[PDB]
């Protein structure tokens, strides 16, 4: 769903589109604070690719079996690639165009940018506890980049959303640079004769999409594959 | 006079949904049509075939069913390698002339937009000076394959005269047959105040040449004003010959119709009856 | 912009009679480009099962197309041609002239 | 040719009401439609309502329009506001006689604000578990009049509330939340 390449390199992106539909799919590209626009749209009964208006002939092609697995391959990216990319087919009737997943490719000048979060559960606190009888457990995921993470709450190993809240949009860490790293926020309420239960687990659970097994990493410092990181905490009976 | 050419429109409204069509005509009269479906000319006339050989006819469909998909699948990347804006039209017109007799006079020529774009000249593409560079870019890709110009000039000089050579001996029964018109009267959008509009319409009548004027006994009003020759569904023609008088100097006047299917007993109609009332 | 406007021409095939069926002929010429979407109307509504000739062009490049349908006249009945070009701000409706 | 404008980017109603989100275009097209779409956080698009170009005023569900063909303004009213429904809303146009792509508005972001029974908003601070002397300051229970806010400096990051999952019978409040790096650590003070 989410893809990280480097500017330079090529990108092969999926088309998860609902069965078989007319012949004619389109991709389009979405980015932040910009309207969507299609790039070309591969012609099935002829199995060639036909583009739009300003674009070099050389950046995008399509191929597959336009059934669930058409494919769409971008070479010599630059870093204005970035967005999230559909794939979108109209229907029989043409009354309205089918769309697919979308998907988020993030390029950046280098690979060392790439960092996994620093996942860390905050206590509720003691007066929060007061005149309340409601825990306030937040957990933090910071020091990432990208900025897709997805988080979750685990209590005894169930994993748990009733009472949950998470931030909609994580936050730049220096809003000074591109490439910044990001941070994520999420609370959790939580009964005080719950909190105050010394035998309940609270495991926040954080996804990260980062490096794959097949990318080449030239650091010192540990990979930042696309790995989970969590942390927990214990209530406490005072 | 009789032309026989072989019409093209390619129109392509967006990226998707590009139309083609290909049409035959006697000038005004359509005889031949193309059949996407399978590839094939379709008769529109059981003479159309004129005096060519079946075996003769599939080499033709051949040649235009491989000319059409070359042609109207490359045109997809002209309009993206060059700067074309859709929607836009690719018009083509070819055929051969009968000077006096027959024979001598061929022709053809494609349009872009709808304006003269470039012309064939018995080997080679001319640009027209006015249609700029983009012509003459595009002169230079059809002047490029010489086989298809050697195709394109036997076209032009051998199976178009041969064609409408037969094409009409063996029509003659058609072109050569006389209808008689049909006329009627009727009132006009009535122009300002104290004068009448008279219309005189004539109906059904082939061939074309008509002769229609408003009468006031012998003497010709010249104020009859005759509008265009429109067609129908067979192949008759209509007009309808107006003329606007004052109201007190309606009466006497009678429209008078000439044609050669009459053999000289014109129709004559006169504004009585409920029309003046 | 270098776009042409159609010309919109009604006509029957043969003098109004009710009661006698007849061919209404509508003549859409002189325009570019060919997307021109003409429609027949009987007293306002469109007129369904309406015959047309093949797409040409006159000598100037410009299109022109016959539309016709059988129909049989009524004292209370108008008739219409509907035609709808992107030179057009709005659809140019010429009626049939009866008197 | 083609052009589809939003003005507005965000767009706050309290839940249980009705919001309208607003969509100008300029096309040269006499048969066209008119879609609306709403994009997902997951990065999905889907379908809501299509308005024809001589067509009423469309209608399906808690969705309406109101079509100002003359001045080409087609405004989308969603009604009886639910959780759910907050997305990113776009309105696009397409080719009724040849339909080959979308021309795109640029988004309007709309939240909406939850119920609120009994209010009593305040600022608490917690401590990290494995204690590196890390803490976060806490502003919960604000209500939906509020601000969200932002400080100054560098340092001191504040997140603007939040929105609830599934979410059965789960306690309903807002959470604002903001840390620094410890020195002044003022949470009394950070968020006024
Ligand atoms: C109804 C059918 C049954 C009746 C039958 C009954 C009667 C029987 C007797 C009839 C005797 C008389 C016959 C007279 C011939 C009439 C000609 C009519 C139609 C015709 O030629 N069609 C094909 C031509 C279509 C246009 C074509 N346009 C192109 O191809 C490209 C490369 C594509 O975009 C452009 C372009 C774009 C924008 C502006 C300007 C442009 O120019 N130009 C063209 O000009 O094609 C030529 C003529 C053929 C040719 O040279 N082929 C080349 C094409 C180029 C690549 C190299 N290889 C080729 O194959």
């Amino acid at each position: 769903k989410s893809v990280i390449r480097q500017t330079g390199s090529s990108a092969e992106i999926t088309c998860d589109l609902a069965e078989g539909s007319t012949g004619y799919i389109h991709w389009y590209l979405h980015q932040e604070g910009k309207a969507p626009q299609r790039l070309l749209y591969y012609d099935s009964y002829t199995s060639s690719v036909v583009l739009e208006s300003g674009i070099s002939p050389g950046k995008y092609d399509t191929y597959g079996s336009t059934r669930k697995n058409l494919r769409m391959i971008l070479r010599n990216l630059i870093e204005n690639d970035s967005g999230v990319y559909y794939c979108a087919t109209w229907d029989g009737d043409y009354y309205k165009k089918l769309f697919g997943s979308g998907t988020t490719l993030v390029v950046t000048e280098d690979l060392k940018n790439v960092f996994p979060p620093e996942v860390a559960v905050f206590e509720p606190s003691e007066a929060e506890i007061s005149h309340t009888q409601k825990a306030t457990l937040v957990c933090l995921a910071t020091g990432f980049y990208p900025d897709h993470v997805e988080l979750s709450w685990w209590v005894n190993g169930k994993e748990v959303h009733s009472g949950v809240c998470t931030d909609p949009q994580p936050l730049k860490e220096q809003p000074a640079l591109n490439d910044s790293r990001y941070a994520l926020s999420s609370r959790l309420r939580v009964s005080a004769t719950f909190w105050q239960n010394p035998r309940n687990h609270f495991r926040c659970q954080v996804q990260f999409y980062g490096l794959s097994e097949n990318d080449e990493w030239t650091q010192d410092r540990a990979k930042p594959v696309t790995q989970i990181v969590s942390a927990e905490a214990w209530g406490r009976a005072d | 006079p009789l032309s026989f050419h072989v019409i093209w429109i390619a129109s392509f409204y967006n990226h998707s949904w590009k139309q083609n069509l290909v049409s035959g005509w006697l000038s005004d009269l359509q005889t031949h049509t193309w059949d996407s479906n399978s590839s094939t000319i379709v008769f529109l006339w059981p003479w159309s075939r004129g005096n060519f050989s079946n075996e003769e006819w599939k080499e033709l469909e051949t040649l235009f069913r491989i000319r059409t998909i070359r042609s109207f699948e490359g045109i997809r990347r002209y309009a993206h390698e060059l700067q074309f804006e859709y929607p836009f039209e690719i018009q083509v017109t070819g055929g051969c002339e009968l000077h006096s007799g027959k024979v001598s006079g061929s022709f053809l020529q494609l349009a872009y937009q709808g304006s003269d774009f470039v012309s064939f000249q018995n080997n080679s593409w001319l640009p027209y000076p006015v249609a700029g560079n983009m012509a003459k870019h595009f002169c230079k890709v059809l002047n490029q394959n010489q086989h298809e110009n050697d195709i394109t000039h036997n076209l032009l000089s051998d199976t178009c005269p041969r064609f409408i050579l037969g094409l009409l001996d063996a029509g003659k029964a058609h072109l050569q047959r006389q209808v008689k018109p049909e006329a009627w009267l009727s009132h006009g959008p009535s122009p300002g105040p104290g004068h009448l509009q008279l219309v005189c319409h004539v109906s059904g009548f082939y061939p074309k040449p008509v002769w229609v004027m408003w009468m006031r006994g012998e003497q010709e009003q010249q104020g009859t004003q005759r509008g265009d020759i429109l067609p129908s569904a067979d192949g008759t023609w209509y007009l309808r010959a107006t003329l606007e008088v004052a109201a007190g100097e309606a009466a006497d006047l009678s429209c008078r119709v000439k044609h050669s299917s009459l053999e000289g007993q014109d129709i004559v109609l006169y504004w009585e009856g409920s029309l003046v009332p | 912009g270098i776009q042409r406007t159609p010309k919109i021409q009604v006509y029957s095939r043969h003098p109004a009679e009710n009661g006698k069926s007849n061919f209404l002929n509508c003549y859409v010429s002189g325009f570019h480009p060919s997307d021109i979407e003409v429609d027949l109307l009987k007293n306002g509504e469109r007129i369904e099962k309406v015959e047309h000739s093949d797409l040409s062009f006159s000598k100037d490049w410009s299109f022109y197309l016959l539309y016709y349908t059988e129909f049989t006249p009524t004292e209370k009945d108008e008739y219409a041609c509907r035609v709808n070009h992107v030179t057009l701000s709005q659809p140019k409706i010429v009626k049939w002239d009866r008197d | 040719a083609q052009k589809v404008t939003q003005a507005q980017s965000s767009v706050s109603m309290p839940v249980r009401k009705a919001v309208t989100l607003n969509c100008l275009y300029e096309t040269s097209w006499w048969s066209y439609y008119i879609f609306w779409y709403k994009q997902l956080p997951s990065k999905e698009m889907i379908f809501l309502i299509r308005q024809g170009s001589d067509e009423q005023n469309a209608k399906s569900g808690r969705y309406s329009v109101n079509f100002k063909k003359a001045a080409k303004s087609v405004a989308l009213t969603i009604s009886a506001l639910q959780l759910e429904d907050s997305a990113k809303y776009f309105c696009a146009l397409g080719e009724l006689r040849w339909p080959d792509k979308l021309i795109f508005g640029k988004g309007t972001r709309v939240t909406v604000e939850p119920n609120i029974q009994n209010p009593d908003p305040a600022v608490y601070q917690l401590r990290d578990s494995k204690s590196s002397d890390k803490s976060v300051c806490l502003f919960t229970d604000f209500d939906s009049q509020t601000n969200v806010s932002q400080s100054k400096d560098s340092d001191v990051y504040i997140t603007d509330k939040c929105v609830l999952d599934m979410r059965s019978m789960d306690f309903k409040s807002n959470s604002a939340v903001a840390w620094s790096n410890k020195s002044d650590f003022a949470c009394a003070n950070a968020f006024n």
